[PDB]
């Protein structure tokens, strides 16, 4: 009945003086905008339909046209920035916010969805949705004794929209909006649905992606232990954002990093550092590098949890981007570690795989590795064992690489190479 | 990472 109309028929119906004709034409628009292959968004916009849809959102008297127009506008708003802008320019934001209070669950849900697409465009529209007062009525929809009594699709859409209100930087969301949302987020983070859990974790990852003051707001809410629990989940879509959030937190202060250690995160790293998904290995190693950039007592926890052999493992064999994060983890470890911690590193076999990485055609990892060698030498000096170390590097082909690097395009590379050579070889 | 934007499809 409302299948495969032309835009001109849609326009004719919507321009009729007849609410039922308008409803049928709006549903036909919804079906057009709902098809997988190239929905004619720009055609619908060019026909001048957005203002009509927006006015239909206000017809409390005709809940079906509210729904159909909400869905049509949702799909227009899901398009390019310019398409989302056309929806916002039509006055849709306050109209959708009014629909959050609808007695019809399917209509409020659609308003939630539409607002998520709008906010999802970027920080300006995100902040404009917030200024129009979206947060209170959204949070009210989740103010129930037990989340499990809500429809699953409904709760998933709400969680997703809230996560978009937490998303993007330049600038990050308003501090007071974040404080307003966080308690609900913490509660969703304890829900049992994997998709709600995944999107909640993503939201927490966005909020921890910034300066220490932002990390602190989250850490203060006591969520780190739950994040560490989620870090051990079987579902990759949960582990990925849980690990991103943990990684973000350890870019903060040593005290913030310690909360992650206290929560038990390190015991999960044997698995993460050998995870068959390369993204996970890379991000786990990145996280380790910011832990080895901390205090000597924190480095010692890395040692105690048996994680140095896992770092040697990743340095020995991994996707190259992971190997680069491992090199960083090693340079950090050697920069900040005691002599005894640094010795331990050598005994775990760090030298050969470090040397093997010197043949990389990546200038930055070479600098990083050379720096590690210097720090390791520095430690052997304090023990008067620099000759034993020189032989080791000599015996595994390390010297051939360092000597050959003396004649290298980069300046500080050739500098460090020649320095190492003359100072120790 | 989640989609920034999602249409509701048939």
């Amino acid at each position: 009945g409302t299948v495969n109309w032309s835009v001109e028929d849609i326009v004719k119906g919507i321009n009729s003086n007849n609410l039922e004709s308008q409803l049928q034409a709006t549903q036909a628009a919804r079906k057009l905008l709902s098809r997988e292959k190239q929905p004619p968004i720009d055609n619908i916009i060019r026909a001048g339909l957005i203002p009509k849809f927006v006015s239909f959102l206000g017809k409390t008297d005709c809940s079906p046209i509210q729904f159909e127009s909400a869905w049509a506008l949702t799909n227009i708003a899901s398009g390019t920035s310019e398409q989302t802008k056309a929806v916002v320019d039509g006055g849709a934001i306050p109209a959708f916010i009014s629909l959050l209070a609808s007695p019809h669950a399917h209509i409020s849900e659609q308003a939630v969805w539409a607002l998520g697409n709008i906010a999802g465009d970027g920080s300006a529209f995100r902040d404009l949705v917030i200024k129009h007062g979206a947060i209170d009525p959204l949070l009210a929809l989740l103010a129930v004794p037990d989340l499990s009594t809500l429809a699953c699709g409904y709760l998933r859409n709400l969680t997703w929209t809230l996560s978009n209100l937490c998303r993007n930087k330049n600038p990050a969301p308003p501090l007071d909006a974040v404080e307003q949302i966080l308690p609900t987020l913490v509660r969703l983070l304890h829900h049992n649905d994997p998709e709600v859990l995944a999107d909640s974790c993503w939201a927490i990852s966005y909020l921890t992606d910034g300066p220490n003051e932002r990390i602190e707001m989250v850490v203060k809410k006591g969520v780190v232990p739950q994040l560490v629990k989620l870090l051990g989940a079987t579902e990759l879509p949960i582990v990925t954002p849980a690990l991103r959030a943990i990684g973000n937190i350890v870019t903060g202060t040593d005290e913030q990093t310690q909360k992650v250690i206290d929560a038990g995160a390190l015991a999960v790293f044997p698995s993460l550092l050998t995870n068959p998904k390369t993204n996970i290995q890379k991000e786990a190693t990145w996280t380790m590098s910011n832990i080895t950039a901390g205090r000597q007592d924190q480095i010692q926890q890395v040692v105690n949890h048996g994680l140095v052999p896992f770092l040697v493992g990743v340095l020995s064999k991994a996707d190259f981007k992971t190997q680069k994060e491992a090199a960083w983890a090693i340079t950090n470890y050697t920069s900040g570690g005691t002599v005894e911690q640094i010795v331990y590193l050598v005994h775990c076999g760090i030298i050969e795989p470090l040397m093997n990485l010197l043949s990389a055609k990546d200038t930055k990892i070479i600098q990083v590795i050379l720096d590690a060698i210097s720090n390791i030498f520095q430690a052997a000096e304090k023990l008067g064992e620099t000759e034993k170390l020189s032989i080791m590097i000599e015996e595994c082909g390390g010297l051939d690489k360092i000597e050959a690097l003396q004649r290298h395009e980069n300046e500080s590379v050739y500098k460090a190479s020649l320095n190492l050579i003359e100072k120790y070889f | 990472s989640p989609r920034k934007k999602r249409p509701r499809q048939t």
